[PDB]
Parts: structure tokens; C-alpha cells; sequence
């Protein structure tokens, strides 16, 4: 019993985890009312980990919904999958974020968090044996970033010795809300730098590309963004939420995936990506190459301008399990000069048996690449070019804080940047 | 009779723990509830096979065998598995969250926490014994809880028993079976710790077993199942001395005698033959000759190294079934023409035989064939000190980075214990050039 | 080429074969290993809760 | 894609192997240390034998012969006929040697001096030469002994051919070098074209003080000899020329005279130690090629004088030898999307 708690705040990180868990609760065979309808035992043997159990053999997502306005949650509480959740567990305010971290993490958010953590505290106590968390939300924003980050902080200082792990949104120019999404984002990303043990990047320019070139849709919205944040949630997680000779917790796989403190932030990854020839079987090798291929890749970084430090391929489906050990080995051993050599055997393969829903087969991809220092470069600029004239401050002053707090998140994500730097050469 | 004590620590001590202690009972003849009618002596006796099994009242035959795992699930199998009935629950040790595959964590966070109640198990098994002789552990070099847990209980075992032999069969890390990078720091923090509390310990590379199974069972993907049945085998033959009526290694101690002259050199390594697959319509039986030339081939050991290479310090035959001493001889002298067999200067050129003459017992269903006779040789090589350069070389490779240090530091490991393990395998490594130097 | 100590039982028996002739810390020291190592968890943890103070 | 490393930048060879793998587009160099790797150019000493083979789903191979150091080094070599019931003490085309440990240090010191005392009083030619892995060549056991006290390293005193085949015009020593190759399958292949190291100087049989007629090393030749280079090229006669010599001046042919000795002599030594370096059953492979080097007498017999584990190549001959071993040797472990310039010496393994 390795359960795991799960808090999703804000818009971004409330709509992502809607999905995720609507999802992965039809892959364990829950309908929108928590009650079991599945036809393997293999849906049940790991169901724990991520839904209690209540009254009338009802399952209930392990699952705390965090926002400082209430619009979101009232979608999401209307929603598909809206019923199954704990009505105790949405925690919400009416004022708003405004789209700025310090409101999140300074002022309104500092007003609603202990709310939240007594929430926290009630799933952690009902647990057999916690292994950790985990946080959705996105860093361009007020509440999922700023009191998102808060929660953490407060999460950390209480549970010193859980793991915790993030789905993080990073802004992009082409899919944008405000202009203040690098201040946002710059801000929280020190904080996850200092108090998570794993962060997938999911960076909406990626997501974007992906829609606009490989899916061939005319013009993405959001939810079709979130269609691909859902299957790679899914994926990351599919080996907790099942059964195999992979037995590994959250703190096993930290182990083997963070070979420094502060470099901890991955490149999530998910093949196949099909436009509607969504019929046609794809092969093992087909599987491979594509989920290594950069256009599969959702942090909008370039895995060819860096090293992998570490990377995890998850695959899914009945297959041949000797294939994909020989196109695995087929990967690297063609394309060794992007493995750093002072971690041998730093690609590892798990399998899982039951495959998503509609797909015969699929596979993810987990990289810790020194190339995630270009997404952490391009919102270093992109915060420079207006802080260099103060540009928009006012919002965040106007809540109490100071300039040098900017500069000292601009150094630490230089510092940052210069960290990975090191490790690439 | 002289009891023996066995100790599984971790996934894989008790998942081959498990498939040992099912081939026992299938060698002596006992039912999973326990019972063994061939024994006449009901509720007693100083039987051989009384080594590994004390008996009750009711005539159940009870392994002296402690299961220890700092998380639930593998246990669980043994729990509720077929020979659940075998056991008793004071036997089976379970913690509710695993070392992480982290030395630091099973050593010293989680370790101090759980070794008092450990001991105090072994401790229940010991008071039945009237001459106890030791104990046989079994764990994993890469796991947190083989690696980190076993060291600190091997530490114990010497205060608390020390005149009584320790030996190991310890499992070195193959990445073909393994998801853990780190798994080279833990087998070198585990042996460094380890090494003056073992008296004998016989590694097996998860890379030989893994080709073993595919090459000669034809298993194109081998699971940890297939590669633990072929394990036990081994196993069996190694402790069947201790177990039935004979005159060769017949206490832990002759292990030592017959295999270590030198205390640090107490790796032997463990070839056998013949394997071959059930599947097949029908195998032609192997000669002694032929099974006795196979034990020089390294396709069949335990550990791919070239003993060509080396030098021999203590060499033991142990056949199972239909063998005759003269056959022994007579293939032992044409080996000697052929093969390159050196031994070092202090040491005689001979070889201790000994020979059961019940055939090797197979596992209804399982993936090895019924075989007229069989064999596995134990020599302690300098070859074996291959196996040891190729896992401080990965070491080496991370640590002059510190990649993944933290995690060790982090649980109150100090860095100076990394370089203080590594120079001792440094002097490890210079102890067996210096053995097998022409 | 000699055979020396052979010995024969019902299920077997046993000989060698000579082919050419030659030519701790205590108890108390583990309790304080595992105790320092406890109190280095201690100050670091002790380390973070003062730096979430501040 | 194939993937080598290169571990030894002073190999001309391997230097021209290694250029020609990457011209067919197919094969990809690693750094040194990768071990991610198909073939391994591995280093001439202490070569990590130990850690290849072990990497999941890499055929691997290496271009040395674990062990096959015993025939290419001076004193090792001596040990191995000696004590080998396949060459045997009395091995007809091996000059009589001794390994000799200077005194400051099993020794064959007095089965030395009882041949040695044997042959002064049988009134025979008793000149022996002194050698290590820094030559002297003396008639007087006391010279040959200190010479070696004097040196801190194992020497071998072995017989002096005082009768060598002298080409003409000329009146010159020299020596002959053949590469073969032996494959992971241990076939032994031999090179179509040997070469001729000749001494530029008259062989003179009352002075072994001036070494330069006597010994004919390509090296000693170009930098103490005065006729450098004045009846062949570089003091390199090839195969062609030599045969036709050996038929205007012996009225013989170089294949029945020499080659059917030399063919011998590489059979025997390379299957005496075949189950000792054979890589046959072992988790990786091997090949290697070998620079033999053998001396023929008067009578047209050839004597093995050494063997090379890392041997250089006629400058001539760097192209086509290069390329045979990259199809016998690479390629027939690691395929590719006439006439063979080698002879095979079939065996039994
Ligand atoms: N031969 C064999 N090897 C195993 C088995 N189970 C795990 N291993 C190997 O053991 C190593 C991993 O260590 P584990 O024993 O699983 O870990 P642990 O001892 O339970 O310690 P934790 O980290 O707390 O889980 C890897 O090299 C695996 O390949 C098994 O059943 N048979
Ligand atoms: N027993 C012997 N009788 C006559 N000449 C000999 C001899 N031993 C050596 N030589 C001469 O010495 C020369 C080289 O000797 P040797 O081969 O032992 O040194 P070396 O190994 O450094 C040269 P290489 O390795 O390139 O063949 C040969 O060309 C040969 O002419
Ligand atoms: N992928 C994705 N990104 C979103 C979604 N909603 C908002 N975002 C991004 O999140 C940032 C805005 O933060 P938001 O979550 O709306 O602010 P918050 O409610 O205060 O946490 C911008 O970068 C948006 O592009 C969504 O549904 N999917
Ligand atoms: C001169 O060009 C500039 C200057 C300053 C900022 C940016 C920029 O890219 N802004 C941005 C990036 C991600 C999300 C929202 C954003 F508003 C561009
Ligand atoms: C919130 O973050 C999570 C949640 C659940 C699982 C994981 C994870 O890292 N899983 C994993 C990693 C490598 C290989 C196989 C795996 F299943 C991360
Ligand atoms: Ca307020
Ligand atoms: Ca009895
Ligand atoms: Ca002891
Ligand atoms: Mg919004
Ligand atoms: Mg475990
Ligand atoms: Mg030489």
C-alpha cells in the first residue's frame, strides 16, 4: 500500500488533472461515480495507490482541488468525472490571482493555504504508507504557480521525507494569457529547483507544435493540449497503477533518475502521436524512433544540443518484450555521443501489459537531458528583456515585494543554466 | 547432526530463497503442508536433512530459514504461496516501505531500526539448535535492502555468534535484470563491509544466468522464475553435502578448509552442467567425461571469466547420480592433457570429489530436463577478479563525478566511506594479481 | 595420479585425486556507526526546517 | 551502424584500418573510453580483456589474442617450445636457446654452459647471440654471461646461424617477415606478399664487434650502415624478386625451398597454443596479426627467429594487407550492406 496524494491548483493544473484522472479512471475500470466495472484483476491489484476506497465498494481519487477562484472547480465539479471527487477536497477562494505569482504565493494564496494543508493532512493520515505527492499545475500563471510553489514549500516542511513530484506547465510566447508568464515562471521554477524531486517539464510551445505539425490541427485550443498532458501523465504513471516485474516506488525511481540535487527537471515524451491511418498497426521499431525523436518530445528543447543523463522508456501493450530490448539497445548503441559515458547503463526499459485505451500499443519517454537548459535560456531571456526595464513590476510590488527578489530569481536560474552547462561538455 | 540457519535478505535472497526451499522439500520428499512420511521418526531425530528442518509434534518439518524485507510484497508471496503451510509467521520479516536501492537507507536509516527484531528471530531459530554451524545468506549485491541491510547483519552475526561460519550466495548485478544505475555502488559498499564477516561466499552474474536460460532452456526473455529454478539447482548442489549422508564438505567450516586457504580470496566460482531444456523431444544423456569437461567451458559458469587466465587455488567436484569414481578419474586425466589448468605454487594440483547418487531433482513443470547425472564444480580462480574489475570500473565512472552521492549522503552517509570501500576493493583486486602472477 | 580418503555411504561417497604435489567491531563500535549516521540525518534535516523558517 | 574505438595512436596499421572502416560510410568512431562499442583498436599492454563481452545486445571484438604473449616474447617463446610436447626440446627448426636470468635476480645458466662446453671441445662452430625484449654476439661464454649481469632484464642466448644464405651480388645477411592473420574463427591466413630485410653490408664471419652486417633490423640498417639502400629500395627485396633470384642463382623456386617451411612453422606454433587463446566459446571474440621473422641458412632451411604481436608493414604493402584484414577479420563478424591475397593453412581445431 504505496499511496500517493495528488493536488492540482489553479486553471491550467485543475484542467490537466481533471483529465488525468478521467483517464487513468477508465483504464482501472471506475465509472464518473467511483463504483468498479472493469474485467481484470490487474486494474484492481495496484487501484490503491491513487483512489481510497470508501463505503459500497466505491472508489474516491486521492485527489485535493486548489484554486483561488471558483470558476474552474465549478467546471470540473459539472465536468465528465466530476462527481467522483471528495466534495471535502475542493479548496477554493473567490478573489483571484490576477495571473500573478506573488497574489499565489505572498497574499490571497497565504490566506487559503492552511485550509488546503489541513485537506493534505486528512489524505496523509488515512494512508497505510505514504510514498509521496504529486502537483499539476503551470507556472505562467498566479495560482498554480505562485501558491502552488507555496504549497509545496508548507508540504515539504511537514513531510520532510516524502517525495514530491510536479507536472509543470512552462508558458510559451505562441500559446500565452499575459505578458507577465516569465516573471511568473521564472519565480517558481528556483522553487521547484530547491524543494521537488522530480518536475516534468511540459512546455505548451511543444504541445503546440505537436498539434499544429504532427496532429495537423488547424488551430489548437486547450483541451487538445491537455489531450497530450493526459496520455503522458498516464504513461509516467502506468508503472505505479499496475502490476509487473517492475517493483518500484516514487523514492526508487528518484534514485535512479537524479544523479544531481537540482537537476531533477525531465522531458516527458509520448509515441504514437497519429492524425486522423490511426488504424494502421505500428511496429516495435516505429514505436522506438519516434519516442526518441525530438517531434515527440514535449519540452521544446533539442535532445541533440545536449547529453541524457538518465532515461526511462515505458512500454505498453502485448508485445515482444525481446524486440524491444533489441531496438532499445538499437538506439543507443547508434547514437551514443548524446549518453554521457560516466553513467553506465543510464537507459532503462519497463513493459506493462495493459495498453491505453484505443491503442494496441504506445510507449513514453522520461529524459533527464542537459538539453532542458534551452527552455530554462529562453524564459532567462524572455524575463531579462522586461526586467531590464522593470516593465510590469507594479503588479508584484504592489504586493509587497521587493526588486532584489527578482534579481536573485534571475541569478538563480542563470546558475541553473550554468549547472546543466557543466555536465553537456 | 549440526544445524544450519538460513537468512534471505531482500527481493532476491527471498525469491531464490523461496525456489531453494521448494527444491529441498522435493529432494527429501516433503509435502507442502510439511509432512514427510519416509521419516520414521516422528516429532525428532538428528537426520541429516534435520540440518535445514526441525520437526514438530505433529511431524511438520519446519525450514530454520528467516525471510527478511524491508518492504511487504515479495514476502506476501511466501505467505500465501504453496508452501505457505512450511512456515510460520515469526519466520517472515516484512517493513512497509524498501531501501530504495539505496546502501545508505538499508545499512543505516531503516537498518537500525529493524536489526534488534531480526536478531531476535534468528535468535528463537538458534535456541532450538543443539550445534548450530552457522548461517547461509542470500541477498542481492544491487538492492538496497541486500546490499545495505545484510551488511550491518552480517556485522551482528559476528558479535552474536562468533565462532559460527557465515556463508554467502550473493547475486552480482547484470544490466540485462536490472532498472538501477546505482546498483555498483552498492555492491561495493556491501562487500567492502562485508568482506571480514564472510568466511566463503559464491557470487552468481545475473548475465550468466540470463544467457544460460536462453541458450540452453531457449527462454528468448528469461524471468526472474526461470532464472531462480536454475539458481537453486546450483544452490542445492552446493549445500546437498550438508543435507544428505557423505563425508565431503559435510559442515560450514570444510567449505573454508577445502576452498579458502586465503581469507580474503573466498569468492569460488561455480560452474555446472549439464542444462537442458525440457522442451526438447529428447536429449542424449551426458557422460561423465563429458559433463566433467563441460565444468571448463565458461558458457556454464556461474560468473563469465576465463579461468585460462588465472591461477587455481582449491578445485571440488560434486556429481549427482550415476557416477562411479573410476569415471571420475579417468576424465579428470584426460582434462589435464587438454585443458590449461594451473595451479599456484602452494597449493597441491588435485581436486576433491565427492558424489550423490541421487539424480538431480527436477520441478514438475519447470524448464529444466531430467538428467542420469550432473555436476558442479566449485574452484576458487584468480579469474574470478575479472568480475570485480568490471564493477569497479563502473564505479569509478560515477564517482569521479559524485553522481548520485547525494542520495547516499543525504540518508547520514559519510562521502569517505565511497573511497574508503573502493580503495579496500583496490587492495581486493592487487591481493588476487598477486596470487595469480607469473 | 593417487586416490586418498575415499569413504563410502548408501547415497554416495566421496575421494581426492592428487595430480602433483605443491611447490571485529563491537557491539558499542556498531551502536556508535549507527548512531552518527542518525545524528548527520538529524543536522541536516534540522538545516532545511531553519531554512523553511526564514 | 558498427561503432570502434581506437586505443593505440602509434599503430600504423590499425591507423590505415581505422581510415578505411570509415570510408565505407559504415562504421562509427567512439571516444576512446566509450563502451558502447563493436570492434575495439585495443592498446599493445595491459589490454582490459576483463570488461568486453558484458554490454547487452553488443557483439564484440578485439584485435588481440588474450595470451598470445607466450609466443611473442623472447624468453616466453624459448619456455613454450621447450616445455610443449607439440614442439618439443628437439624441434628441428628453432635455434637451440636458453633463457638466462642475470645474476642480480627457471635459469638455464649451467644447461647452457654444458651445450656450450660441449661444442668448444667438439672442435664446432660455437658463436651464440644475447637478446632481450641491446644485442651482443660472441663466441666466448664469459662475454655473453656479464652482458646479461650487467642488464637488469630476462635474456636468451640462442645459437648463431654462423652459415646464413647470402644473396649476390652482395655477400649479405638478411631476414624474412611474413604477417598472417588469424581470425575469431582461428583460421590462419597467410599474407600473399612477405618482404626481405636485407643487409646493405658484407656478411664478415671474423668480426662481430661491427653489428651492422650481422644484424638485419630495418632500423640498424638506416641509421649504421653506409650501403643503404643501394641494391633494393629501402633494404626491402619482395617476393617477386627473391624468387626469381632464388631460380637464376639455386635453379629453385621460393615456394619449394622456404615457403613450405615457413607455412610449417606458422601451423605449429599457432595451433600449439590454439586452446589457450582460442575464443571460440567465449563471451567475446578475437583476431590478431602476427610479423613472423625467419632466417634461412645455407642449406635452404628456414629457422624461426621470433614472433611479433604488433607488427608494422612494408609501406608498399600498408594498402592491401590493411584491406584483407578488414574483409577476413571485420566484416566477417560485422558484414557490410578475387582472389584472396591470403593462404590459408588449413588445420584441425
Ligand atoms: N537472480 C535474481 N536476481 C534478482 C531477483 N530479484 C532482484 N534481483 C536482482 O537484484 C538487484 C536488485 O536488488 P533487489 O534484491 O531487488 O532489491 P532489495 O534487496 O529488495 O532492496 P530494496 O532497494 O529495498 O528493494 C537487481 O540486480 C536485480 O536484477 C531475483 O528474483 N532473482
Ligand atoms: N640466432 C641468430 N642467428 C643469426 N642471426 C640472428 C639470430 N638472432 C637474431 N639474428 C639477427 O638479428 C636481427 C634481429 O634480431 P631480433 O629479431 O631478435 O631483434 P628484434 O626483435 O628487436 C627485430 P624484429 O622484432 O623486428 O624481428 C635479425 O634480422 C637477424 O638477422
Ligand atoms: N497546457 C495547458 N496550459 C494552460 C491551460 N490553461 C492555462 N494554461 C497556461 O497556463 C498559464 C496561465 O496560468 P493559469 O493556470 O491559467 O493561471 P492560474 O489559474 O492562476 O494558475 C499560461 O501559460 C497558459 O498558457 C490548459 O488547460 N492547458
Ligand atoms: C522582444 O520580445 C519579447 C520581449 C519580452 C518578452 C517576450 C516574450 O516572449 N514574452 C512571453 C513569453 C512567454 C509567455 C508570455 C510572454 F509574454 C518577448
Ligand atoms: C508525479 O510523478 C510521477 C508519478 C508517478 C510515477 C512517476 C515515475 O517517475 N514513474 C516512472 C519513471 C521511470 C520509469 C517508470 C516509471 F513508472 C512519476
Ligand atoms: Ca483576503
Ligand atoms: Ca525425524
Ligand atoms: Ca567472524
Ligand atoms: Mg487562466
Ligand atoms: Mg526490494
Ligand atoms: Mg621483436
Amino acid at each position: 500500500m504505496r499511496e500517493i496524494v495528488h493536488i492540482q491548483a489553479g486553471q491550467c493544473g485543475n484542467q490537466i488533472g481533471a483529465k488525468f484522472w478521467e483517464v487513468i479512471s477508465d483504464e482501472h475500470g471506475i465509472d464518473p461515480t467511483g463504483s468498479y466495472h472493469g474485467d481484470s484483476d490487474l486494474q484492481l491489484e495496484r487501484i490503491n495507490v491513487y483512489y481510497n476506497e470508501a463505503t459500497g465498494n466505491k472508489y474516491v481519487p486521492r485527489a485535493i482541488l486548489v484554486d483561488l477562484e471558483p470558476g474552474t472547480m465549478d467546471s470540473v465539479r459539472s465536468g465528465p468525472f466530476g462527481q467522483i471527487f471528495r466534495p471535502d477536497n475542493f479548496v477554493f477562494g473567490q478573489s483571484g490571482a490576477g495571473n500573478n505569482w506573488a497574489k499565489g504565493h505572498y497574499t490571497e494564496g497565504a490566506e487559503l493555504v492552511d485550509s488546503v494543508l489541513d485537506v493534505v493532512r486528512k489524505e496523509s493520515e488515512s494512508c497505510d504508507c505514504l510514498q509521496g505527492f504529486q502537483l499539476t499545475h503551470s507556472l505562467g500563471g498566479g495560482t498554480g504557480s505562485g501558491m502552488g510553489t507555496l504549497l509545496i514549500s508548507k508540504i515539504r516542511e511537514e513531510y520532510p521525507d516524502r517525495i514530491m513530484n510536479t507536472f509543470s506547465v512552462m508558458p510559451s510566447p505562441k500559446v500565452s494569457d499575459t505578458v507577465v508568464e516569465p516573471y511568473n515562471a521564472t519565480l517558481s521554477v528556483h522553487q521547484l529547483v530547491e524543494n521537488t524531486d522530480e518536475t516534468y517539464c511540459i512546455d505548451n510551445e511543444a504541445l503546440y507544435d505537436i498539434c499544429f505539425r504532427t496532429l495537423k490541427l488547424t488551430t489548437p485550443t486547450y483541451g487538445d493540449l491537455n489531450h497530450l498532458v493526459s496520455a503522458t501523465m498516464s504513461g509516467v504513471t502506468t508503472c505505479l497503477r499496475f502490476p509487473g516485474q517492475l517493483n518500484a516506488d516514487l523514492r526508487k525511481l528518484a534514485v535512479n533518475m537524479v544523479p544531481f540535487p537540482r537537476l531533477h527537471f525531465f522531458m516527458p515524451g509520448f509515441a504514437p502521436l497519429t492524425s486522423r491511418q490511426q488504424y494502421r498497426a505500428l511496429t516495435v521499431p516505429e514505436l522506438t524512433q519516434q519516442m526518441f525523436d525530438s517531434k515527440n518530445m514535449m519540452a521544446a528543447c533539442d535532445p541533440r544540443h545536449g547529453r541524457y543523463l538518465t532515461v526511462a522508456a515505458i512500454f505498453r501493450g502485448r508485445m515482444s518484450m525481446k524486440e524491444v530490448d533489441e531496438q532499445m539497445l538499437n538506439v543507443q548503441n547508434k547514437n551514443s555521443s548524446y549518453f554521457v559515458e560516466w553513467i553506465p547503463n543510464n537507459v532503462k526499459t519497463a513493459v506493462c501489459d495493459i495498453p491505453p485505451r484505443g491503442l494496441k500499443m504506445s510507449a513514453t519517454f522520461i529524459g533527464n537531458s542537459t538539453a532542458i537548459q534551452e527552455l530554462f535560456k529562453r524564459i532567462s531571456e524572455q524575463f531579462t528583456a522586461m526586467f531590464r526595464r522593470k516593465a510590469f513590476l507594479h503588479w508584484y510590488t504592489g504586493e509587497g515585494m521587493d526588486e532584489m527578489e527578482f534579481t536573485e530569481a534571475e541569478s538563480n536560474m542563470n546558475d541553473l543554466v550554468s549547472e546543466y552547462q557543466q555536465y553537456q561538455d | 547432526m549440526r544445524e544450519c540457519i538460513s537468512i534471505h535478505v531482500g527481493q532476491a535472497g527471498v525469491q531464490i530463497g523461496n525456489a531453494c526451499w521448494e527444491l529441498y522439500c522435493l529432494e527429501h520428499g516433503i509435502q507442502p503442508d510439511g509432512q514427510m512420511p519416509s521419516d520414521k521418526t516422528i516429532g525428532g531425530g538428528d537426520d541429516s536433512f534435520n540440518t535445514f528442518f526441525s520437526e514438530t509434534g505433529a511431524g511438520k518439518h519446519v525450514p530454520r530459514a528467516v525471510f527478511v524485507d524491508l518492504e511487504p510484497t515479495v514476502i506476501d508471496e511466501v505467505r500465501t504461496g504453496t508452501y505457505r503451510q512450511l512456515f510460520h509467521p515469526e519466520q517472515l520479516i516484512t517493513g512497509k516501505e524498501d531501501a530504495a536501492n539505496n546502501y545508505a537507507r538499508g545499512h543505516y536509516t531503516i537498518g537500525k531500526e529493524i536489526i534488534d527484531l531480526v536478531l531476535d528471530r534468528i535468535r528463537k531459530l538458534a535456541d532450538q539448535c543443539t550445534g548450530l554451524q552457522g548461517f547461509l545468506v542470500f541477498h542481492s549485491f544491487g538492492g538496497g535492502t541486500g546490499s545495505g541491510f545484510t551488511s550491518l547483519l552480517m556485522e551482528r552475526l559476528s558479535v552474536d555468534y562468533g565462532k559460527k561460519s557465515k556463508l554467502e550466495f550473493s547475486i552480482y548485478p547484470a544490466p540485462q535484470v536490472s532498472t538501477a544505475v546505482v546498483e555498483p555502488y552498492n555492491s561495493i559498499l556491501t562487500t567492502h563491509t562485508t568482506l571480514e564477516h564472510s568466511d566463503c561466499a559464491f557470487m552468481v552474474d545475473n548475465e550468466a544466468i540470463y544467457d544460460i536460460c536462453r541458450r540452453n532452456l531457449d527462454i528468448e526473455r528469461p524471468t526472474y522464475t526461470n532464472l531462480n529454478r536454475l539458481i537453486s539447482q546450483i544452490v542445492s548442489s552446493i549445500t546437498a553435502s550438508l543435507r544428505f549422508d557423505g563425508a565431503l564438505n559435510v559442515d560450514l567450516t570444510e567449505f573454508q578448509t577445502n576452498l579458502v586457504p586465503y581469507p580474503r580470496i573466498h569468492f569460488p566460482l561455480a560452474t555446472y552442467a549439464p542444462v537442458i531444456s525440457a522442451e526438447k523431444a529428447y536429449h542424449e544423456q551426458l557422460s561423465v567425461a563429458e559433463i566433467t569437461n563441460a565444468c571448463f567451458e565458461p558458457a556454464n559458469q556461474m560468473v563469465k571469466c576465463d579461468p585460462r587466465h588465472g591461477k587455481y587455488m582449491a578445485c571440488c567436484l560434486l556429481y549427482r547420480g550415476d557416477v562411479v569414481p573410476k569415471d571420475v578419474n579417468a576424465a579428470i586425466a584426460t582434462i589435464k592433457t587438454k585443458r590449461s589448468i594451473q595451479f599456484v605454487d602452494w597449493c597441491p594440483t588435485g581436486f576433491k570429489v565427492g558424489i550423490n547418487y541421487q539424480p538431480p531433482t527436477v520441478v514438475p513443470g519447470g524448464d529444466l530436463a531430467k538428467v542420469q547425472r550432473a555436476v558442479c564444480m566449485l574452484s576458487n580462480t584468480t579469474a574470478i577478479a575479472e568480475a570485480w574489475a568490471r564493477l569497479d570500473h563502473k564505479f569509478d565512472l560515477m564517482y569521479a563525478k559524485r553522481a548520485f552521492v547525494h542520495w547516499y549522503v543525504g540518508e547520514g552517509m559519510e562521502e569517505g566511506e565511497f573511497s574508503e570501500a573502493r580503495e579496500d576493493m583496490a587492495a581486493l583486486e592487487k591481493d588476487y594479481e598477486e596470487v595469480g602472477v607469473d | 595420479m593417487e586416490v586418498i580418503e575415499l569413504n563410502k555411504c548408501t547415497s554416495g561417497q566421496s575421494f581426492e585425486v592428487i595430480l602433483k604435489p605443491p611447490s571485529d567491531p563491537s557491539l558499542e563500535e556498531i551502536q556508535k556507526k549507527l548512531e552518527a549516521a542518525e545524528e548527520r540525518r538529524k543536522y541536516q534535516e534540522a538545516e532545511l526546517l531553519k531554512h523553511l523558517a526564514e | 551502424m558498427y561503432t570502434f574505438v581506437v586505443r593505440d595512436e602509434n599503430s600504423s596499421v590499425y591507423a590505415e584500418v581505422s581510415r578505411l572502416l570509415l570510408a565505407t560510410g559504415q562504421w562509427k568512431r567512439l571516444r576512446k573510453d566509450n563502451p558502447r562499442f563493436n570492434l575495439m583498436l585495443g592498446e599493445r599492454n595491459r589490454l582490459p580483456f576483463g570488461r568486453l563481452g558484458h554490454e547487452p545486445g553488443l557483439v564484440q571484438l578485439v584485435n588481440y589474442y588474450r595470451g598470445a604473449d607466450k609466443l611473442c616474447r623472447k624468453a616466453s617463446l624459448v619456455k613454450l617450445i621447450k616445455t610443449s610436447p607439440e614442439l618439443s626440446e628437439s624441434c628441428t627448426w628453432f635455434p637451440e636457446s636458453y633463457v638466462i636470468y642475470p645474476t642480480n635476480l627457471t635459469d638455464e645458466r649451467e644447461v647452457f654452459l654444458a651445450a656450450y662446453n660441449r661444442r668448444r671441445e667438439g672442435r664446432e662452430g660455437n658463436v651464440w647471440i644475447a637478446k632481450s625484449s641491446g644485442i651482443l654476439i660472441s663466441s666466448e661464454a664469459s662475454e655473453l654471461l656479464d652482458f646479461i649481469d650487467e642488464q637488469g632484464q630476462v635474456h636468451v642466448i640462442q645459437k648463431y646461424l654462423e652459415k646464413p644464405l647470402l644473396l649476390e651480388p652482395g655477400h649479405r645477411k638478411f631476414d624474412i617477415r611474413s604477417w598472417v592473420l588469424v581470425d575469431h574463427l582461428y583460421n590462419i591466413y597467410l599474407y600473399r606478399e612477405g618482404v626481405l630485410r636485407t643487409s646493405s653490408e658484407p656478411y664478415n664471419s671474423a668480426n662481430f664487434q661491427d653489428k651492422t652486417c650481422h644484424l638485419t633490423n630495418h632500423c640498424i640498417q638506416k641509421e649504421y650502415s653506409k650501403n643503404y639502400g643501394r641494391y633494393e629500395e629501402g633494404n626491402e627485396m619482395f617476393f617477386e624478386e627473391f624468387n626469381q633470384y632464388l631460380m637464376d642463382a639455386l635453379n629453385t623456386t621460393l615456394e619449394n625451398s622456404i615457403l613450405l617451411q615457413i607455412k610449417h612453422i606458422i601451423r605449429s606454433c599457432l595451433m600449439c597454443i590454439e586452446p589457450a587463446i582460442s575464443t571460440k566459446h567465449l563471451h567475446y571474440q578475437s583476431f590478431q596479426l602476427f610479423g613472423f621473422d625467419f632466417m634461412v641458412d645455407e642449406e635452404l632451411k628456414v629457422w624461426l627467429i621470433e614472433v611479433n604481436g604488433a607488427p608494422a608493414c612494408a609501406q608498399k604493402l600498408y594498402a592491401e594487407l590493411c584491406q584483407g584484414i578488414v574483409d577476413v577479420a571485420i566484416s566477417s563478424v560485422f558484414p557490410l550492406a578475387p582472389t584472396s591475397i591470403f593462404i590459408k593453412l588449413h588445420h584441425h581445431h
